RNA sequence: AAUAAAAUAUUACUUUGGAUAGUUUAGUUUCCUGGGCGAUGAAGAACGCAAUGAAUUGCGAUAAGUGAUAGGAACAAUAAAAUGUGAAUAUCCAAAAUUUGAAUGCUUGAAAGUAUACUAAGGUAUAUAUGAUAUUCAAUAUCCA
RNA sequence: AAGGUUCCUAAACAACAUUACUUGGAUUAGGGUGAAUCGAUCCUAAAUUACAGAUGGAAAUCCUUAAGAAA
RNA sequence: GAUUCACGCAGUGUUAACGUGCAAAUUACUUGUCAUAUUUGAGUAUAGGGGCGAAAGACUCAUCGAACUAUCUAGUAGCUGG
RNA sequence: UGGAAGUAUAAAUCGAAAAGGUGAUAGUAUUCAUCAAAGUCUAAAUAUUACAGGAAAACUGAUAGCAAAGAAGUACUGUGAA
RNA sequence: AGAUUUGAGUAUCGUAAGAGGACUCCCUUAACUUAAGCAUAUCAAUAAGGGAAGGAAGAAAAAAUAACAAUGAUUUCUUAAGUAAUGGCGAAUGAAAAAGAAAAAGACCAAGUUGAUA
C-alpha cells in the first residue's frame, strides 16, 4: 500500500482522475503478468496497487459527498441519501415538541397550580 | 411392473429451483413453490412445522444490515 | 442437456467449482484438521438434484 | 429442556418386521432413520420423568 | 375422602413461578428510593381520609380511604384546587 | 487299548474394539438490562472476491478489505512487498454496497430481455391503494344569462 | 429428455469395477463448448395469471372483457 | 371396427427357470395380439369422504375398502412383555 | 357463562323516552338505596422459553447436555411438503 | 357565459406493504381423552387455520358495589375458595363484593352558549 493520504488529499480533481486511469491501467497490466507467468515481486506489486484505487476512490467520493452536504444543509427539499442518519421507526413518532404539547386551558392550569415543595413535621 | 419397470419414463422435472428461497420447490404446473410460498408475499410458515421455522429465519443467513442496526 | 438457461449454467459451474479437494498448503497450516472436503461428490455417486 | 429428546415425529413399526415396537425415527438416507425413539431407554431420548424447574 | 382435583387441563401451561419476587423488592424499593430523592413530596404517599370499612362483618374497623370529600375540604377551610398541590388526595 | 492334530481350561504378551478413569473454547435452567428491522429497500436467497482456497469465516466490482479515530511492533504453511513518516488489532463513525427478495415500469421457468422521459454507454423516475396542495378536465347533477 | 464435466491429454494405481489390471465412465493437474443464416428470443393452441369490480368472518375465491372515465 | 406374417406389445401355459434372484414381479420357449374403440412423445386439466375408473374397490410416485407428511400426541388400553 | 324463568355477544323482526339503569327467582304496584349507558384519551404498579448482551448453579460431562463441544440444520434421503 | 355540487387524469411532498410474533388483543362452533360403553357434558379459548400490535400491551375515571358505625377509576398479588353456583345434579366445571398490599392521576370531544361571527 504506497499511494499516501496525504499526496492525495494534495492533488486536485482532475489529477485524481489522471492518477486513477494510470492506476486502472497499470493494474490492468499487472494482471496479465501473473496470468503469463510473473514474477512474485510482481505479483505483490498487483495487491498493493488494488489498495490504492479503494485508497484513491474513496477520497473522491468522500470530497464530493461533503461537498454536496454543503450545498444541501440550507436547502428546503434535502435529498434522502443526505437527510440524518434515523431508523423508520424513528422518523415516523412525534417530534419532543409535540409530545409535550398542552391545551390553552391546560397550560396555564399548571402555571397558577404548579406542584409545591413542603414537608410534614414529625 | 408396479416397482422397477415403472420408474424408467422417469425424466420430466416437477419441481426446478425457486427464485425467493432457491430450493428445488418451484412446481412448474402449479405457479407455485411448495416450501418458501412464492408468489404469496408472505413468506410460507407453520405452526406445525416447527423445525422448518428454525431452518430459515431470521439470523439464519448473513443479517447484512440487521447486524449493524441491532449493534447501534 | 445440451439446452439450458443461462441462470442454470452458472449454477451448474459453481457446482463444478466446488468439487475440489483441499489445498496442501491449506493442510499444513498449524492445528489443521480440515484434510479432506466431505462434501465432495461424483457424478456417478451422488445426483446433485438440480 | 421441555422439547428435549421428543423433537421427532417417529411412529411405531409395528409387528410382523421383526423388531421391538418401540418407536422408530421416520424417514431413510441418514444413520439416524430407522432407530430408536422418545423412549425411556432409547438413546438420543428424553429420559425417565423429566426434571422441572417448578 | 372423595377427591376433587383440577388438574385434566393443561396445568403446566398454567403454572406462574415466583423465582422473580426476590428482585421484586429490589426493583420495587430501589424505585421508592429513587422517587424520593426527584421530588421527596411526591413519595410522602398523599394524606388518605379514615374511612370505616364496608359490611357489618368489618364496620368497627377503620382504614385508609381515598381521597377527602369536597365537603371536607370546606370544613377544614382547604380550596379543592390547592389541595391536591401539598399532597393531599381528593375524591369527589 | 492308544493319540493329543482338533477341543477345552488358567496365566503372561500382542492384536480387533473403544469401555473405564482424568478433562472441557459445549449445552440446560433461572435471573438482570434492553427488546434498538423495512420503499433512505429489510429478513431470506443467489453469485462473486484472498499470491498460492474446496468448505467455512469476513466482505461487495473500493472484494478475507478503503478512509477516520484509537492503538502501539507484528503475521507466518510457504514465499514477496510494506512497516515507529505507524504493522497487527478495535469501532453504534465516513465513503461504498453485485443479481434478487414486500420487489414496486413490463416480463420472468432454469428468462435470455425490454418501453418512455431526464441527465452513444452509464445513472435516476415511472406497480397498487391512499392524505394534502396545485393544475387540466367530465356531467344541465343544482341554479342560471 | 435426464445426467453435469463423465469430453481430450499427461502423471500416477492407496481405494473401486464379486480374480487381477500397466486398463477405466476410478485419483491428481491442465485443456476444451466460437452463429446475422441452427435453436431459444417472436406468435398463438389446450390451458394460465394480473389492476379495478363482485363474493367472503377470514385466509382467499370468482370474473379474462363481462360489470371499468382501464385495456 | 374382414383373415394372417413382420417391427413391436401383452402375459395363456409350462402352474419351466429363479425364488438370501439379472429383477422388492425378471428370463426362456409356447400362446395371443400387432392402425382407427390402434400404439405413442411433450404440453395441459382433475386432489383426499376428493379425483379418476369399458367397474377389478381398480389406480392416485414399490403406500389405497380412503395416499403422503407434520401437529394435537409420550392419543387410550380391564390386554402382552420387562 | 358459576350466573340458575337468561351472565355476555351476534343475527332476523320489532323498537323508546317531558329521560332512565341496577339491587341476579319470573310478574304488577308503592316506597327505599345507588348510579347517570349508548364518543375519546390517559402514566405507575404487571407479563416474557422470540432475539441481543451479562451473571449465577447441591444441573449434564461426549450413547450424557440442545439435533448440533470439528466447514450442524452440516453429510445424506425424497418430485415435494418434509 | 357565470355561480356551485360531485367525479376523474396528472404533478409535488408523504404514507401502507414485508421480517418477528416468547409475552399482548381477537376471529373460528376440532378431535384424541374422561365419563370404566356413549349421544349432552369433559378435553376446551385447547391444537391446527387467520388478523393486529408494543417495549410492554389490554383495562381505566361508575347507568360500580353494598344494605354497613358504609365504600369509591384501572391493573397486579394474598384471602375469600374448590366456596355460592353449574352438571345424563353423573364424570366433572367454577367465580365475585367485603378485607390486606404494590402503584396512584386525571383529562377531553359531542350537545349547550358568544355571534359587525373566523
Amino acid at each position: 500500500a504506497s499511494l499516501k493520504i496525504s499526496a492525495i488529499k494534495a492533488m486536485s480533481k482532475n489529477d485524481m482522475n489522471a492518477k486513477l486511469i494510470e492506476l486502472k491501467g497499470e493494474l490492468a497490466n499487472l494482471r496479465t503478468a501473473k496470468v503469463t507467468g510473473g514474477a512474485p515481486s510482481k505479483i505483490s506489486r498487483l495487491r498493493v496497487v488494488k489498495k490504492d484505487i479503494a485508497r484513491l476512490l474513496t477520497v473522491m467520493n468522500t470530497q464530493r459527498m461533503e461537498a454536496l452536504r454543503k450545498y444541501y444543509k440550507q436547502a428546503k427539499y434535502v435529498p434522502k441519501e443526505l437527510r440524518p442518519k434515523t431508523t423508520r421507526k424513528e422518523r415516523r413518532q412525534l417530534t419532543k415538541a409535540q409530545l409535550n404539547l398542552k391545551t390553552v386551558k391546560a397550560a396555564k392550569k399548571a402555571q397558577h397550580f404548579p406542584a409545591r415543595k413542603f414537608f410534614v413535621l414529625a | 411392473t408396479k416397482g422397477t419397470s415403472c420408474r424408467g419414463t422417469r425424466h420430466n422435472k416437477t419441481h426446478i429451483l425457486c427464485k425467493r428461497c432457491g430450493k428445488r420447490s418451484w412446481h412448474l404446473q402449479k405457479q407455485r413453490c411448495a416450501s418458501c410460498g412464492y408468489p404469496d408475499a408472505k413468506m410460507r410458515q407453520y405452526a406445525w412445522g416447527y423445525k422448518a421455522l428454525r431452518r430459515r429465519t431470521q439470523g439464519t443467513g448473513r443479517m447484512r444490515h440487521l447486524k449493524i442496526a441491532l449493534k447501534r | 442437456t445440451g439446452h439450458k438457461g443461462f441462470s442454470y449454467k452458472l449454477k451448474l459451474g459453481k457446482k463444478i467449482h466446488q468439487n475440489r479437494g483441499v489445498p496442501q498448503w491449506f493442510r499444513m497450516k498449524t492445528g489443521n484438521t480440515i484434510n479432506y472436503n466431505f462434501k465432495r461428490r461424483h457424478w456417478n455417486r451422488r445426483k446433485m438434484g438440480m | 429442556s421441555t422439547e428435549a429428546g421428543k423433537q421427532h415425529s417417529a411412529i411405531s413399526w409395528g409387528t410382523g418386521r421383526a423388531v421391538a415396537r418401540i418407536p422408530r425415527i421416520s424417514g431413510s438416507g441418514s444413520g439416524r432413520n430407522g432407530q430408536g425413539a422418545f423412549g425411556n431407554m432409547t438413546r438420543k431420548g428424553h429420559m425417565f420423568s423429566p426434571l422441572k424447574n417448578f | 375422602a372423595v377427591s376433587n382435583i383440577h388438574f385434566c387441563k393443561d396445568w403446566r401451561s398454567k403454572v406462574h413461578t415466583w423465582f422473580k419476587q426476590p428482585f421484586r423488592k429490589i426493583r420495587r424499593h430501589q424505585t421508592r428510593v429513587e422517587k424520593a430523592k426527584a421530588v421527596f413530596p411526591a413519595t410522602i404517599k398523599s394524606l388518605k381520609p379514615s374511612v370505616h370499612c364496608m359490611n357489618q362483618r368489618f364496620n368497627y374497623k377503620l382504614r385508609l380511604g381515598r381521597g377527602f370529600t369536597l365537603k371536607e375540604l370546606r370544613a377544614a377551610k382547604i380550596d379543592k384546587n390547592l389541595a391536591r398541590t401539598i399532597g393531599i388526595a381528593v375524591d369527589p
